């Protein structure tokens, strides 16, 4: 039982990386919403001025 | 950049017009004060004549 955990040291860390791949989700929307805000602050702030 | 060009070059025109709108109504007054020489330096009607 000691001499095998090395074989899930692999399985479980792949699932950790898959959390990082799922971490595309929040970083996408966080990027999109603040990108939209930046464009709206641009066209708004520019057309206003 | 827009805040520059949309105002500085515009004041190439407005800086001129700021003088125009007054300057036109200045001449519409200038024809009067110097028109008035026809009375103000013609006391001959009441004195010298």
């Amino acid at each position: 039982k000691k001499g095998w955990d090395i074989l899930t040291k692999s399985a479980d860390m792949f699932i950790n990386d898959l959390t990082s791949r799922i971490d595309s989700g929040v970083n996408d929307v966080r990027g999109f919403f603040t990108g939209l805000a930046s464009d709206l602050n641009e066209w708004g702030g520019n057309v206003a001025s | 950049d827009a805040r520059e060009w949309g105002t500085n070059l515009i004041d190439k025109f407005t800086g001129g017009i700021r003088s125009k709108i007054s300057g036109l109504r200045n001449w519409l007054s200038e024809l009067r004060n110097i028109g008035a020489e026809v009375g103000i330096d013609v006391p001959t009607i009441g004195g010298g004549g």
